[PDB]
RNA sequence: AAGCGUUCAUAGCGACAUUGCUUUUUGAUUCUUCGAUGUCGGCUCUUCCUAUCAUACCGAAGCAGAAUUCGGUAAGCGUU
RNA sequence: GAACCGAACGUGGAGUUAAGGUGCCGGAAUACACGCUCAUCAGACACCACAAAAGGUGUUAGUUCAUCUAGACAGCCGGACGGUGGCCAUGGAAGUCGGAAUCCGCUAAGGAGUGUGUAACAACUCACCGGCCGAAUGAACUAGCCCUGAAAAUGGAUGG
RNA sequence: GCGGUUGGAUAAAUCCUCGGGAAUGUGGCUCUGCUUCGGUAGAGUGUUAUAGCCCGUGGGAAUACAGCCAGCUGGGACUG
């Protein structure tokens, strides 16, 4: 029938900014700073009362009105990240064969190495994506953590942590071996 | 469109004078058409047709209050491939005949229904915001209505151009 | 199907339509030399808008 | 900042009391309100002072103006041109950039010839002062 | 249909008895609830409610029953009438005094501070494996299992498992026995805090 | 989808019915050619199709591993 | 394109139409108005050069029925007993191999019970009702356009 | 491109007059407050008040659509 107009309101914290000019969003805050294009989408925001933004559409669609807002969620995401940080936690699985994991500099480009996964001669390595720390665990031990700002950034460097120690040519329901993610939220506590 | 009146009557027969006499309100393009289509609703009646009968009036009727927005609710019954539906629409228009005439529009673009396969049963202009069921229509029926109009287009009669247009509003 | 869910003696099935039509077939010495086919099955012809099966049931059952 | 920072938006919002210009057909280049709103692209609109009748039309074949003022939700012809004197919206339109370069092409269309070749004579007048003056 | 009849019988009380008594009742976990109403069955009538709040600012008016307008605040979380004119001290040692209990907890928010204590179990070998899992140290000194020093499982703050909660109903009492608290009193009008 | 499959309709299969596709089988027909289009195979040589036997990378299993079975994008490359 | 649509013909000139067309090739509106469709194989005009059963929460309209001043669906927790292992059956059947009964209590609500589980208990879980939250949601169907179903040999054809 | 007439509900409406009706309820007053107390925005109440709508009774016209003129004026082509 297409929506004559439609709307979600954004709520911003205290310490927190955002610069928007046409579809570029700089998010500023405690942490440090977060910026996306969403030059693809065809929206328009308003100012209301500081700490209150309004993103609409005007005229839209069942399809354009999806992209409403999930736009919410989007700018959501870099003021969660700025004011806390997200933190992703990760255990690796092992049976027989004890999987070693270390960071080893390279050019200033800090690639997690992985070796004897499943004992494999092949010394596997994936990189460190922009703003994201890897650190180990104290007390509990066989884990590895991902912490930073960009949600987007820390999900995807656990993610291909976790899909570079696949097991070949087995059945999977035996060979239980790999990295998998046990937790994933926010680096302050008590929220 | 036009939305004529067509009073028939059958014919004064030795036994039985003074028919019944029987009326509708009719939508065609011309008088031709409205006494056509008079006799094939009255078919699905009675037992009459053109040779055993006479039409006796035919009538324009024109709109009230034709610079007035109104809110109607049409009845309508059409054909399908398979078989034959019942259907309820609402339409938000000046006078009946101009939403009869989107009727029309609407439902050989959804549908795929033509006019020959479109039996119009009854339309009724509603009163109160509240009888109407239909979001569609009733996104226009509210407090302070207000929204621009993106993306603006001119229409240049010339070919070339040499300013690299805006569309701005 | 209808035994499974509810019971054997909860409805009354019907058939409403016999097969009288009997087909014919030209199986295979010529080719097309006195082609005129012999029996081969039956089978019932059917107008739009005709009843084949007929089931009478309780206010109860319906969805079965 | 720091209080945010949106640029942000500004459009013509069609609405009860927008003043409309219409491009074509018996008015072309004339001016009414827009008494109610019926649909997306369809409009009611009216303006008896300055000549135009009653009718239901589409928005893209008009066009809105930076003009607005209060007008009741879906009133009749005479109430409106109380409300249209009033406010002034005649002597607002023709001191606007917009009607001055309308009524300037009318004026071009309507010159005798003789009264082109004056244009000749003062123009060439005004090129001698400002080229001079621009010299120094 | 069915509001209608609850919507009437609300008026009923407190059109006598005159003593309301509110208690919830939230986590129970009962088992042991029907049998409090029903050691009330002599006495007291019982009334637990849903969304009541626009009922009872409704009955608030009335006009001849001004006397409401104090039950209306304090319905919060999961609360329910007990209204019985016996006294109010009286029944408040039968329901408080008597309590839910039983086990126990398979996965939330944590109960007292757990100490597993030594000396033999009464198991023959089998499970030293999942003692060992958990924490506690295990030393088979002579046939049946043994615990030998104790230390704390699980303190009074970190959940508790579901694999976890198999010992601790049969054997280690923990304890998550939880029972019913009294909310507030009536008797006029008054506003009484029960204390 | 009635049953088979220790248990379990659909891992793999699948009765009784029913809709299709294809012109590498064979019929049906006789429009073209009887003042002639040299009719069986093999040898030699090129290229095209995918309805994939192998090789590349994946999914499913009544896949522990090895071997095998069913399917996916694939005619690049090979088939004595 | 022998046969279809429109029209039957001496030689020339001016006007007007048939059937069929009006982005360009090509003479003629890149006219006007309301919808629908986005296809990693879109579709495109009679005879005419093909496509079906069966399916999709891709999207659009509609029919019949239900709950709604806390919706109820959410969706995260709380309960899920008392008589009771109900009678029977038999190594043992305790809601859960089965043959019929289908009743009460307390009741906000809890079937002599939806499954998992056990030799049978225990243990878990739903049905039904609360706690948090505040305005429309749930089921079964009908037909439109798109998609899966849809594999052939030189390079290729809505005329491009 | 203008003019004159005929018909229809002797067009229908607008406009004028006499009634009734309510809400996407104007003004006021109510009311939580919010305030730079300047003014404010929300709910609430109730039938024109410092906005105005909707439906019909009665009255008198224009205009549109359709017809006719043995009405009036201009531009361009082909034929002798």
């Amino acid at each position: 029938m297409k929506y004559i107009q439609t709307d979600q309101v954004l709520d911003v914290p205290e310490g927190v900014t955002v610069q928007i000019r046409s579809r570029i969003i700089k998010v500023t805050g405690p942490r440090g700073v977060l910026t996306k294009n969403l030059k693809h989408i065809d929206v328009t925001f308003t100012k209301v009362s500081n700490r209150q933004i309004k993103i609409t559409v005007h005229n839209g669609d069942r399809k354009h009105v999806a992209a409403l807002r999930t736009v919410k969620s989007l700018i959501s995401n870099l003021i969660t990240g700025v004011t806390k940080g997200y933190k992703y936690k990760l255990r690796y699985v092992y049976a027989h064969f004890p999987i070693n994991v270390n960071v080893i500099e390279k050019d200033g480009a800090k690639f997690i190495e992985i070796r004897n996964f499943l004992g494999d001669k092949k010394v596997r390595e994936v990189p460190v994506r922009e703003g994201v720390s890897v650190d180990f665990s104290t007390n509990q031990k066989d884990e590895i953590v991902l912490s930073g700002n960009s949600v987007e950034n820390v999900s995807q460097n656990a993610a291909d942590i976790q899909q570079i120690c696949r097991v070949r040519n087995k059945d999977i329901r035996k060979f239980l071996d790999g990295i998998y993610v046990s937790e994933k939220g926010l680096i302050e506590e008590e929220e | 469109r036009k939305e004529y009146q067509v009073i028939g009557r059958r014919l004064p027969t030795e036994s039985v004078p003074e028919p019944k006499l029987f009326r509708m309100r009719i939508f065609a393009p011309n008088d031709v058409v409205a006494k056509s289509r008079y006799w094939y609703f009255l078919q699905k009646l009675h037992k009459v047709k053109k040779a055993s009968g006479e039409i006796v009036s035919l009538n324009v009727i024109h709109e009230a209050h034709p610079t007035t927005v109104k809110n109607f609710g049409v009845w309508v019954r059409y054909d399908s491939r398979s078989g034959t539906h019942n259907m309820y629409k609402e339409i938000r228009d000046v006078t009946r005949v101009g939403a009869v005439e989107s009727l029309y529009q609407d439902m050989a673009a959804r549908h795929r229904a033509r006019f020959r396969s479109i039996h119009i049963l009854k339309v009724v202009e509603l009163e109160k915001t509240a009888d109407v069921k239909r979001q569609y229509v009733k996104q226009f029926l509210t407090k302070d209505l207000k929204f621009p109009l993106p993306h603006r287009v001119q229409k240049t009669n010339k070919v070339y151009a040499y300013k690299r247009p805006s569309t701005f509003y | 199907y209808i035994t499974k869910m509810t019971g054997r003696d909860s409805f009354h099935l019907r058939v409403r339509v016999h097969p009288f039509h009997v087909l014919r077939i030209n199986k295979m010495q010529q080719g097309m030399r006195g082609a005129w086919g012999k029996p081969h099955g039956l089978a019932a012809r059917v107008a739009i808008g005709q009843v084949i099966f007929s089931v009478r049931t309780k206010d109860n059952n319906k969805d079965t | 900042s720091t209080d945010s920072v949106v640029k942000a938006s500004n459009w013509r919002l069609v609405e009860v009391g927008r003043v409309v210009l219409v491009k074509q057909g018996q008015s072309a280049g004339k001016l009414a309100t827009i008494v109610e709103i019926i649909d997306q692209k369809r409009a009611l609109i009216d303006g008896p002072t300055t000549g135009v009748p009653r009718q239901a039309i589409n928005l893209g074949q008009v066009v809105l103006t930076p003009l607005t003022f209060a007008v009741p939700r879906g009133a009749k012809s005479a109430t409106v041109s109380k409300k249209w004197a009033a406010a002034g919206v005649s002597e607002k339109w023709a001191t606007s950039s917009w009607a001055k370069k309308i009524a300037q092409r009318e004026r071009r269309a309507a010159l005798s010839d003789f009264e082109r070749f004056q244009v000749l004579v003062l123009k060439k007048q005004k090129r001698y002062a400002v080229k001079k003056a621009v010299a120094k | 249909e069915k509001k209608a009849e609850y919507f009437a019988k609300l008026r009923e009380y407190l059109e006598e008895y005159k003593s309301v008594f509110v208690v919830g009742v939230d986590n129970v976990s009962s088992q042991q609830m029907h049998e409090v109403r029903k050691n009330l069955r002599g006495r007291a009538v019982v009334l637990m409610g849903k969304n009541t709040m626009v009922r009872r600012a409704v009955r608030g008016f009335i006009s001849d029953f001004p006397d409401y307008e104090k039950l209306l605040p304090f319905v919060k979380g999961n609360v329910g009438f007990i209204f019985t004119n016996d006294s109010l001290q009286d029944i408040k040692e039968v329901i408080i005094a008597n309590k839910v209990a039983a086990p126990a907890r398979a996965g939330a928010v944590a109960p007292e501070d757990i100490w597993v204590l030594a000396v033999n179990t009464g198991m023959e070998p089998g499970k030293t494996s999942f003692f060992q899992a958990l924490g506690v140290p295990t030393k088979i000194a002579r046939g049946t299992i043994e615990i030998v020093s104790d230390v704390k499982v699980v303190d009074a703050g970190k959940r508790v498992g579901a694999s976890e909660a198999s010992l601790l109903n049969l054997l280690n009492i923990s304890p998550f026995t939880y029972g019913l608290t009294v909310v507030q009193v009536y008797d006029n009008g008054q506003v009484f805090p029960a204390s």
